[PDB]
């Protein structure tokens, strides 16, 4: 869709989308390895 | 045992610590019926809290007086897993983000107006200098020998 | 020469001449051509280093099993007890390393800088190509033709490669590489990265 | 070794080197120093009326040019020493370096 | 002629002085009168260091000492130095300091008031008996020669300082014997490796 993908390329639309991807993978991770004080894994 | 602390798998106060949250868990469990479902969650905070401090224990923090894992964060190799192994996982991505943002800069730097590609990203080229910060310390430091890192005025 | 994903095209950077070419500069990283000329003999070390490596981790391994001559497994291979300390050993190789690296340094830094020796200055090397000595790092004489040399960094490549899975075959297996391979050809369906995590 | 002893052979090795030793390096610091300039002019140059340095305090006769100055310096120098010398031995104290 | 082959040479730094190879990375000698005065102090520093070695080895072979144990016992107060086993009669610590003191800072400010930059590092005459001097053909190979083996001491007082600094309670002879009884491991590799 023309001029819709130069919207959603605008910073704040594309910080959010950004955002709310890291954020959701932060999420997830934090799921998975929740309380988390040290990098073990070497 | 650096700077006078017991580890955490051998401190008491921290054994303590796990026993008194605990206890604050199982008071909170006791108002609910054994299969609902907040005392379903409740059960695995509970399991959440118990592993915490295992891990914690296993991982060679160590803890004070007042019972609270503490960071050696010198250079003891015992304990680069508190401060340098995190750190340097955090100087890689710090640095592949301001490589990459300096890297589109330079990218939309010869554009006629190069700030409405400030304001409206480009997501290709954005996504094709993305990966280039991958491997952005060889970059930055070649960058750093060939003096491209640096503007001459 | 050649392209390693066909969709792409190779950049301008890698015109074809080099040994190896086939275009892989995804990240841009050979852009400049002093960083292409450096990243040129850093290829060609690594793999280097990498084959020897491999070809004295593995090759020990396959003797090991058959049994031909009993040798550690590259792991519990420091831990052994050799005719001098565990330092001892780096500080030789520190001592007779710093001066062959150093020297290749200024090889390429300058190539027809150091090729004479320091002792017995007679005995000098000829005016081969940066990366590629040759003289008495050439005995045997086999010709440094440009197949031989894309033949070189074509094992190279993959020695290091090698090493990366024998890393990582130790770091999260904690067996050796060889008997990861003769656990896969036993059951290849059942022995594989995504049956141990 | 008596402290009349020590202050006198102190002070003689003192100004003994401010005499022969220490005095054309002092002296040629001295030159290269000057005088203390304020604004380019010296003090008393440019005005202030006391800080002119004296003469007749340090025109005294001597074949090197040795003044009474010097002997103060050369002499305090002494006097101190002299005294670090007899304070430091009069201290019965142990260094106990490495034991 | 070159400390490094490949490296290129310091435009200041020709090959003409003695011991000239061409080794100033930080770039220090870059203006000359720094260069002279460079070149003064090393050839005091080696020429001190130099006469040095002598006086840590010999006394560490025969005169019953390892180069510190002849300092210890001015550490301790009362006694004084066993040069060569008997006692020196002429006092323990302040008044060798006193004669230490009134000695070298005469010769050394007689040596300071030079101005000839020549004479300033090789004065000759008094301190050219022998006529050692006489051809210069021969003497710039006696200059690189005085510089080549002042430049060893040099290093070599460096190895005394730091294998005093590893090991704390010994003498450079001690640690050549321990290299020869059992030299692979009993070298630097457990100090630059420290096992704990
Ligand atoms: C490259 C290189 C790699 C990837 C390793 C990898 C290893 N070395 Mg090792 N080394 C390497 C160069 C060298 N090592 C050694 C001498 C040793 C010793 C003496 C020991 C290791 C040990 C180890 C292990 C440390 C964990 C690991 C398998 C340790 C080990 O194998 O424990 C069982 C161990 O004791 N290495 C020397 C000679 C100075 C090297 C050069
Ligand atoms: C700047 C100060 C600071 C610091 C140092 C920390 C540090 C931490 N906090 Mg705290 N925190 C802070 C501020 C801070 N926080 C603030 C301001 C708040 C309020 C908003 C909080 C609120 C808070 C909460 C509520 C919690 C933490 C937690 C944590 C831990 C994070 C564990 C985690 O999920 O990471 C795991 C690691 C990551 C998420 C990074 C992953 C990055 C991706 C996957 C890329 C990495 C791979 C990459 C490709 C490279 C690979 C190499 C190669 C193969 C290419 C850690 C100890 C959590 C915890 O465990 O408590 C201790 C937790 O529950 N913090
Ligand atoms: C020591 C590692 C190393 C180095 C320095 C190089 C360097 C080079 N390669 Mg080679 N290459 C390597 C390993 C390496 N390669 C391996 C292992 C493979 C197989 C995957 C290849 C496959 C390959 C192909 C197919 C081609 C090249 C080409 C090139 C050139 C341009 C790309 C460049 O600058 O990369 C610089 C690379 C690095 C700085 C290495 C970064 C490595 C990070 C740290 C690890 C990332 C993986 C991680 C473990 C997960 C340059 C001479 C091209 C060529 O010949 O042009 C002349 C070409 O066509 N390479
Ligand atoms: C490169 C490289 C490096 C660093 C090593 C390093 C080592 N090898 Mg290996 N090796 C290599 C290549 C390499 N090898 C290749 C290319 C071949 C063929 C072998 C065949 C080989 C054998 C057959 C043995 C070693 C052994 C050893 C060890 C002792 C070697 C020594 O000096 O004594 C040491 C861990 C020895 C060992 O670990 O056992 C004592 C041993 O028996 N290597
Ligand atoms: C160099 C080529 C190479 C070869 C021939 C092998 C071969 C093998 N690997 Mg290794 N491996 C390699 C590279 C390689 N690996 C690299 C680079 C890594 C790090 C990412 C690993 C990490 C790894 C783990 C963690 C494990 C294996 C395992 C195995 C075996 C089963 C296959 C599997 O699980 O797929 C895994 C394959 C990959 C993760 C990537 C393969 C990519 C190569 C370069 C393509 C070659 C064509 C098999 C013997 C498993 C085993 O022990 O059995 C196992 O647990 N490998
Ligand atoms: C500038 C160089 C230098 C310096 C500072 C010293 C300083 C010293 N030497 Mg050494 N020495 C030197 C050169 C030097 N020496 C050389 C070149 C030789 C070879 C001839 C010696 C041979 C030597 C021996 C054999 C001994 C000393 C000893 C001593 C100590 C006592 C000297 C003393 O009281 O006698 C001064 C008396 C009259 C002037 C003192 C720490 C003694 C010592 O403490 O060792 C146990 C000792 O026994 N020295
Ligand atoms: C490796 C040591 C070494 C060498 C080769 C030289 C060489 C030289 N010096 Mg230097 N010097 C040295 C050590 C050395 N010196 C030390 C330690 C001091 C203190 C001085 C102080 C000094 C002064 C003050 C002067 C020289 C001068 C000279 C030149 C003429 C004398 C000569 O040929 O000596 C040759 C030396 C030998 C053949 C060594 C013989 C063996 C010795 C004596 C063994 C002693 C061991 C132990 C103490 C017992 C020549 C360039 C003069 C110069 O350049 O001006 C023209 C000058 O004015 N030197
Ligand atoms: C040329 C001077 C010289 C000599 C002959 C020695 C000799 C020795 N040192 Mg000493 N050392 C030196 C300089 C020297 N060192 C310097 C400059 C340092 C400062 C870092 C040290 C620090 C040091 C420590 C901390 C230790 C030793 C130890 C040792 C012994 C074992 C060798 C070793 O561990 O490798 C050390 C080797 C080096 C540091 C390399 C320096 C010498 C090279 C060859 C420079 C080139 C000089 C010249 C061109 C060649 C002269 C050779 C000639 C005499 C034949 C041996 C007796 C060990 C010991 O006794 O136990 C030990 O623990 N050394
Ligand atoms: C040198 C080397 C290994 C040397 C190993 C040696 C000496 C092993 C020695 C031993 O085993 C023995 C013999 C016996 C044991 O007893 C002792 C030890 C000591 C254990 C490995 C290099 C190993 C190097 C590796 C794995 C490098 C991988 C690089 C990759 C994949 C790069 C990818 C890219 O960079 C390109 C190509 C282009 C970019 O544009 C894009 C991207 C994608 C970034
Ligand atoms: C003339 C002459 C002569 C002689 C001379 C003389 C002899 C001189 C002397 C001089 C002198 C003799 C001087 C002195 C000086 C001194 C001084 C100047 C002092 C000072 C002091 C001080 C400063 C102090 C301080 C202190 C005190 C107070 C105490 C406490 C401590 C102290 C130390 C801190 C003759 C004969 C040769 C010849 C002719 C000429
Ligand atoms: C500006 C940056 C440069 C200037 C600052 C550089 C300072 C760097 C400090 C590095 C010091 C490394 O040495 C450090 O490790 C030794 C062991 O490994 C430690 O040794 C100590 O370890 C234990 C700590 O509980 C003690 O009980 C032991 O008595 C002692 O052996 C010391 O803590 C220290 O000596």
């Amino acid at each position: 869709m023309r001029d819709l993908k130069t919207y959603l390329s605008v910073a704040p639309v594309l910080s959010t989308l950004w955002f709310g991807s890291l954020a959701g993978l932060l999420i997830e991770i934090n799921r998975l390895f929740p309380d988390a004080l040290t990098f073990p894994f070497f | 045992d650096i700077s006078g602390l017991t580890p955490c798998k051998d401190s008491k106060q921290f054994a303590k610590r796990e026993k008194q949250q605990i206890k604050k868990l199982e008071s909170s469990l006791k108002l609910y019926a054994p299969e609902s479902a907040p005392a379903l969650a409740l059960n695995a905070q509970i399991e959440k809290t118990k592993r915490r401090f295992d891990n914690y224990g296993k991982y060679g923090l160590l803890c004070g007086s007042d019972g609270l894992p503490h960071l050696i964060v010198n250079g003891d190799q015992r304990h680069w897993g508190e401060f340098i192994t995190p750190g340097i996982l955090f100087l890689y991505i710090a640095g592949w983000i301001g490589w990459v943002g300096r890297s589109y800069l330079i990218a939309i730097s010869g554009e006629k107006k190069p700030a409405m590609k400030e304001i409206i990203i480009d997501v290709p080229l954005a996504s094709r200098i993305i990966f280039r910060g991958f491997i952005w310390p060889v970059a930055a430091y070649r960058e750093f020998l060939n003096g491209d890192l640096i503007a001459k005025d | 020469k050649g392209e390693w994903l066909p969709g792409l095209a190779s950049p301008d950077y890698l015109t074809g001449s080099l040994a190896g070419d086939n275009g892989f500069d995804p990240l841009g990283l050979a852009e400049d051509p002093e960083n292409l000329k450096w990243f040129v003999q850093a290829e060609l070390v690594n793999g280097r280093w990498a084959m020897l490596g491999v070809a004295g981790m593995l090759l020990p391994e396959v003797f090991t099993k058959i049994g031909i001559i009993n040798v550690p497994e590259w792991y519990d291979a420091g831990k052994e007890q050799y005719f001098a300390s565990s330092s001892t050993l780096f500080v030789i190789e520190f001592i007779l390393f710093h001066y062959v690296e150093i020297r290749r340094w200024q090889d390429i830094k300058n190539p027809g800088s150091v090729n004479q020796d320091p002792i017995f200055k007679q005995y000098s090397l000829p005016k081969g190509e940066v990366g590629y000595p040759g003289g008495i790092f050439n005995p045997l004489n086999f010709a440094p033709t440009q197949e031989a040399k894309e033949k070189e960094l074509a094992n190279g490549r993959l020695a290091m490669l090698a090493f990366l899975g024998f890393v990582v075959q130790h770091n999260v297996t904690g067996k050796g590489p060889f008997e990861n391979l003769l656990q896969h050809l036993s059951d290849p369906w059942h022995n594989t990265i995504v049956q141990t995590f | 070794l008596s402290p009349s002893i020590v202050i006198s052979l102190s002070t003689g090795l003192s100004l003994f080197l401010g005499r022969f030793v220490f005095f054309n390096f002092q002296r040629e610091n001295v030159a290269k120093q000057g005088l203390p300039e304020q604004n380019g002019k010296t003090h008393f140059e440019a005005g202030d009326d006391r800080a002119k340095e004296y003469v007749s305090l340090l025109k005294s006769n001597d074949p090197i040019g040795f003044n009474i100055v010097d002997v103060l310096a050369w002499g305090s120098i002494g006097h101190i020493v002299a005294y670090y010398i007899l304070a430091t031995s009069s201290n019965g104290y142990d260094p106990s370096f490495f034991g | 002629a070159h400390w490094m082959p490949g490296e290129p040479r310091p435009a200041y730094l020709d090959g003409s002085a003695p011991g000239d190879f061409g080794f100033d990375p930080l770039g220090l000698g870059e203006v000359p009168a720094n260069l002279e005065r460079y070149k003064e102090s090393e050839l005091i520093h080696c020429r001190w260091a130099m006469l040095a070695v002598p006086g840590i080895l010999v006394p560490e072979a025969l005169g019953y000492g390892n180069w510190v144990k002849a300092q210890e016992w001015a550490a301790l107060p009362g006694g004084q130095a066993t040069y060569l086993g008997n006692p020196v009669p002429w006092g323990t610590l302040p008044t060798i300091l006193a004669i230490e003191f009134l000695a070298i800072a005469f010769v050394e400010h007689q040596r300071s008031m030079e101005k000839d930059p020549e004479k300033k590092k090789y004065p000759g005459g008094a301190f050219d008996p022998l006529g050692y001097s006489k051809d210069p053909k021969k003497l710039e190979e006696l200059k690189v020669k005085e510089i080549k083996n002042g430049r060893l001491a040099l290093l070599a007082f460096v190895g005394f300082c730091v294998q005093q600094s590893a090991y704390p309670g010994t003498g450079p002879l001690e640690n050549l014997a321990t290299h020869l009884a059992d030299p692979w491991h009993n070298n630097i590799g457990d100090i630059v490796i420290p096992f704990n």
